[PDB]
């Protein structure tokens, strides 16, 4: 999508594997700024906006 | 910008009590290995307050 009008995805009531993710190379930019990558795999939230 | 105080952003474990550690080793914050060269996921530990 545009960045006036950004797609808002809800991942909710699933299992998230952040490791495949983190893992690939093909991101440029993988900057967090209030949890720690290596601890996406370890920490449990309520939902997740994408 | 005085930029001459530093401090350790990335390391693999928590120091112990009165332990110093001022070794300029590269880490490796991805699957990857760096070899001592930075690059993805290889950041020199070592960032400077602005």
């Amino acid at each position: 999508a545009s960045v006036y009008a950004w797609n808002r995805k809800r991942i909710s009531n699933c299992v998230a594997d952040y490791s495949v993710l983190y893992n690939s190379a093909s991101f440029s930019t993988f900057k967090c700024y209030g949890v720690s990558p290596t601890k996406l795999n370890d920490l449990c939230f309520t939902n997740v906006y994408a | 910008g005085n930029y001459n105080y530093r401090y350790r952003l990335f390391r693999k474990s928590n120091l112990k009590p009165f332990e110093r550690d001022i070794s300029t080793e590269i880490y490796q914050a991805g699957s990857t290995p760096c070899n001592g060269v930075e690059g993805f996921n290889c950041y020199f530990p070592l960032q400077s307050y602005g």
